[PDB]
């Protein structure tokens, strides 16, 4: 019931970010929600002496009820660094469930001197009236300081459960609580329900770096060997002993692409050695908590997407392939949004922080539509690659 | 006296490390001095300012043009930052049976200033011949030209208008600076009654109120049933300068929101990199543009107001040379507004990408104006968009739309095969160039024995790699497989441009269009892959 003092970083003024336009239904929903929050003392209207602003929009989570989401990215990077080792056993557990404990922050009041930095604006249509300005009087969801402050309280709330079931790992990131166990799916499901009721009083299955595979054919054409040499040449940047001279010697001459070329013994030996090399993991691949994580995403088509998480080029920490088929066949942007969310979730589970995405989409398209399919409470950083990658089929 | 309702002040602080401005006073003529003395005497009698003692060390200059002109320049450089941008667009306004304009008078002086900040607004009137101490004053209300006055007045006006608006949902009030615009569908007598109730409710807080259609507002003409822009004056000068071209472009851009078909590409190209106010002839294409635009601006064009019960529609047309035009309407032949989109600065592009960018722009503009995304009518077949987005390496999306058959239609001019072609000749191409002498070669070899190598001068490695592919397209049949080692050339062709700024790329595209099936494969260079005859 006593606020903890919070300050910003030296030489950095509060956040002043442009509020982007919203549709009429989202504006209505934000008006109603913010009115209810105002009647509960969670937020309060402010005057023009507050120059700071943080973007806010409306989302529908996994259900029909609207939800208020605030893009606290600029505030988080401007909020002072606040002073827990990442539970490396969380990614080694059989099953992990994600819970939303955002309703617990709204009990702890926020520092009086810091509230002016949490200001946000509900925009109006056609600029006919000035926006509705609010500031947070309690701990705000999405702000990185909210879990850092509530850490002590949450530690107390979960102390009995942890002693009761010491095999269950509990991690916290933003407004989300990750609960892992190696129990049977049904056993862990009921146990998660037990943790839920314990919280009321006061589906993930962790995934490797997928290997590089080469086709196995009885007869190879010129085109097959050309693609093979190109894929092995690309893989030679990642693996030391990849050689393609005996396979390139088969392509000697000017033959039609559909013509079948029989493989020689040197070529099958070289190909076999390349296979054995690829079956081994990558040499000297470590994680650096002082470096950012980079996530690249490629569109393969037919709802299939590939992704690679790394820090240094050709040193992948994680690879995967997202191919969910739930109500997104027609919209590529929706699939990309859900794919970005899943990759971010896995990154939060493994390393405890979000990566920086390189999205295969024009900036204008993404900026226009990404909020329409966003269900997460956090927001990662992203950039846009407008040059087509050639390694597209080399990860497929 | 009936006491007017109290208006709570807004606390103001100066920027950190700064304090109240202490600027000396400039010499003024005796006429200016007497006028400022009389003005400040009347203002002090009205309670807007107050005589101050010498303890206050902060002062700000003041001139006279009578009208007093106090300069708060350094105080604005010392005052903190405030909130508050864009103006309401007439196409988003909703048709009302009655619309009243009320201009608040003595508006800033009606709102009090923060008492702990009045000491920093002090000014000195220079006495005659400077034989006496200058008269000293401080502002007790919002000064004219101050940084914080518009925001504080806006916030106060909102807090005052809120209860009357909540009590009268049958009227809609728009608030813009020193003006209020009240619209209602009630009867004229009930409307005027609620206007009198409004100005009485404003008079309770001490706000004085008094125009009629057509309204000349922010370069617009607002009529009861229509809206348009104020007459645009396009200057006629045989000799033009860069400042002139920029002003002409801005006027044309303004008129383009209602006048369809406005093109500014040729004139915009003239001001490329000048950055100099004084400098420009008109190319034959440009003279047409200004003459086309002069023809477009010759006839009257009016827009209508927005009806929420009707669907919102936007139709797009391709103008050529990277130019696009759109009309936003609800009923046929009655536009809410119009607009245009110019392609971004790039070396390669195609129609579908530009059409997508235009859709994104119209979508954002629509969400700003009407708060909703409109249905689109696009000159592109459903099959074309289908093939495009399914084979595009980038994720792309267009909201709900339908195909309108108004040529020119956006189409896909060529499509690369996904697999090699049986029975098609295989052209292994390659090109190289010397870095010092700028000499190079480009050629091909095929499986049937067809060969060609062409000597080239004043060329680059990339130009030769493209030239080799161009040669392979020229001498091949309707179906052809092509092998290259140029990641550059493959990267260009896989972007699928229908036009380029490079003549060689354009010729390659023209060759691609004439083909039936084309398979473009890639192999690593200098790996000893046969056929790659570097
Ligand atoms: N000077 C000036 C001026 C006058 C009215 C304005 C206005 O007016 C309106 C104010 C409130 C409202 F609900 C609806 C309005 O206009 C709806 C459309 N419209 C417009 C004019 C008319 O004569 N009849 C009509 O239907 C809205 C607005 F942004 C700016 C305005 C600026």
């Amino acid at each position: 019931i006593e606020t903890v003092p919070v300050k910003l970083k030296p030489g950095m003024d509060g956040p002043k970010v442009k509020q982007w336009p919203l549709t009429e239904e989202k504006i209505k929903a934000l008006v109603e929600i913010c009115t209810e929050m105002e009647k509960e003392g969670k937020i309060s209207k402010i005057g023009p002496e507050n120059p700071y602003n943080t973007p806010v929009f409306a989302i529908k989570k996994k259900s029909t009820k609207w939800r208020k989401l605030v893009d606290f990215r600029e505030l988080n990077k401007r909020t002072q660094d606040f002073w827990i080792p990442h539970p490396a056993g969380l990614k080694k557990k059989k099953s992990v469930t994600v819970l939303d404990v955002g309703d617990a922050y709204f009990s702890v009041p926020l520092d009086e001197d810091f509230r002016k930095y949490t200001a946000f604006t509900i925009p109006s249509i056609n600029n006919e009236t000035p926006g509705i300005r609010y500031q947070y009087n309690v701990l705000p969801q999405g702000w990185k300081g909210s879990p850092a402050i509530f850490q002590s309280s949450m530690t107390k709330i979960l102390e009995p459960f942890k002693k009761q079931n010491p095999d269950i790992v509990i991690y916290q990131y933003m407004d989300d609580l990750y609960v892992g166990s190696d129990l049977e799916i049904g056993q862990h499901r009921t146990k998660i329900e037990e943790l839920r009721q314990h919280l009321l009083r006061w589906e993930l299955h962790p995934w490797t770096v997928q290997p590089i595979v080469l086709p196995e054919k009885d007869s190879w054409t010129v085109n097959d060997i050309q693609k093979l040499v190109g894929k092995l040449n690309w893989a030679s940047q990642i693996y030391p002993g990849i050689k393609v001279r005996q396979l390139s010697k088969l392509l000697r001459g000017t033959k039609a692409l559909t013509e079948v070329i029989p493989l020689t013994e040197e070529a099958e030996l070289e190909l076999a050695e390349n296979r054995e090399i690829l079956k081994e993991p990558v040499h000297g691949v470590y994680y650096d908590p002082s470096k950012d994580l980079i996530a690249e995403i490629q569109k393969q088509g037919q709802g299939q997407w590939t992704y690679q998480i790394y820090q240094e080029p050709f040193k992948n920490l994680k690879t995967g392939k997202y191919a969910r088929m739930r109500g997104a066949h027609t919209n590529d942007v929706k699939q990309l949004t859900e794919a970005v969310q899943k990759i971010t979730t896995e990154s939060i589970v493994i390393w405890g922080k979000t990566p920086k995405f390189k999205l295969p989409i024009q900036k204008e398209t993404w900026e226009t539509w990404w909020t329409e399919y966003w269900q997460a409470t956090w927001i990662p950083e992203w950039e846009f690659v407008n040059t087509p990658p050639l390694v597209k089929l080399w990860y497929q | 006296m009936v006491p007017i309702s109290p208006i709570e002040t807004v606390p103001v602080k100066l920027k950190p490390g700064m304090d109240g401005p202490k600027v000396k006073q400039w010499p003024l003529t005796e006429e200016k001095i007497k006028a400022l003395v009389e003005i400040c005497t009347e203002m002090e009698k009205e309670g807007k300012i107050s005589k101050i003692g010498p303890e206050n060390p902060y002062n700000t200059p003041v001139f006279a043009i009578w009208r007093k002109l106090v300069d708060f320049r350094e105080l604005n450089k010392r005052t903190q930052d405030f909130w508050e941008l864009g103006i309401p667009h007439p196409a988003g306004l909703k048709k009302k049976k009655s619309v009243t304009v009320l201009d608040v008078g003595d508006a800033y002086f009606s709102v009090p200033l923060d008492e702990d900040f009045r000491k920093y607004t002090a000014f000195t009137i220079p006495s005659i011949n400077n034989e006496t101490p200058g008269i000293r004053y401080q502002y007790n209300v919002l000064p004219q030209g101050w940084k914080g006055s518009p925001a504080i007045f806006q916030s106060s006006m909102t807090k005052i208008l809120e209860p009357f608006a909540a009590q009268n949902p049958d009227i809609v009030i728009c608030q813009y600076m020193d003006d209020l615009y009240v619209g209602s569908d009630l009867e004229i007598g009930q409307h005027r009654t609620k206007i009198e109730e409004l100005r009485q409710h404003l008079l309770r807080w001490g706000l004085t109120t008094p125009k009629e259609p057509p309204f000349l507002w922010m370069g617009y003409e607002l009529h009861p049933d229509k809206w348009t822009v104020q007459p645009i004056v396009l200057p006629e000068k045989d000799s033009w300068t860069v400042n002139d071209i920029q002003k002409l472009v801005g006027k044309l851009n303004w008129a383009s929101q209602i006048y369809p078909g406005i093109k500014v590409r040729q004139l915009s190209k003239l001001l490329r990199g000048t950055k100099a106010l004084t400098e420009i002839p008109l190319t034959e294409e440009a003279e047409l543009e200004l003459a086309e635009n002069r023809e477009i601006l010759k006839e009257p064009v009016h827009g209508v107001y927005y009806d929420p019960s009707k669907d919102l529609i936007a139709e797009i047309q391709k103008q050529g040379q990277g130019q696009w035009t759109y009309q936003i309407y609800q009923e046929p032949f009655k536009n809410l507004k119009t607009g245009k989109y110019a392609r971004m600065r790039g070396a390669h592009t195609n129609d579908v990408k530009q059409l997508t960018e235009a859709v994104q722009k119209i979508t954002t503009e629509s969400i700003v104006i009407w708060g909703k995304t409109p249905k689109f009518k696009l000159p592109i077949q459903k099959e074309t968009w289908e093939t495009w987005w399914t084979e595009y390496w980038q994720a792309t999306w267009i909201p709900e739309w339908e195909f309108v058959n108004t040529p020119p239609l956006v189409k896909l001019w060529y499509q690369l095969e996904k697999e090699p072609i049986v029975g098609a000749e295989t052209f292994y191409v390659d090109g190289a160039a010397n870095r010092e002498t700028k000499l190079g070669k480009a050629g091909y070899v095929t499986n049937k024995g067809r060969q060609k190598v062409v000597p080239l001068t004043n060329t680059t490695n990339q130009k030769t790699e493209l030239q080799a592919i161009y040669l392979a397209l020229q001498d091949s049949g309707l179906e052809v497989n092509i092998v290259t080692d140029s990641q550059y050339a493959l990267g260009i062709i896989q972007a699928q441009p229908d036009k380029s700024e490079s003549e060689l790329v354009n010729q390659i595209i023209e060759q691609l269009i004439k083909k039936e099936k084309v398979y473009l494969a890639w192999v690593p260079a200098h790996k000893g892959i046969g056929g790659n005859e570097q």
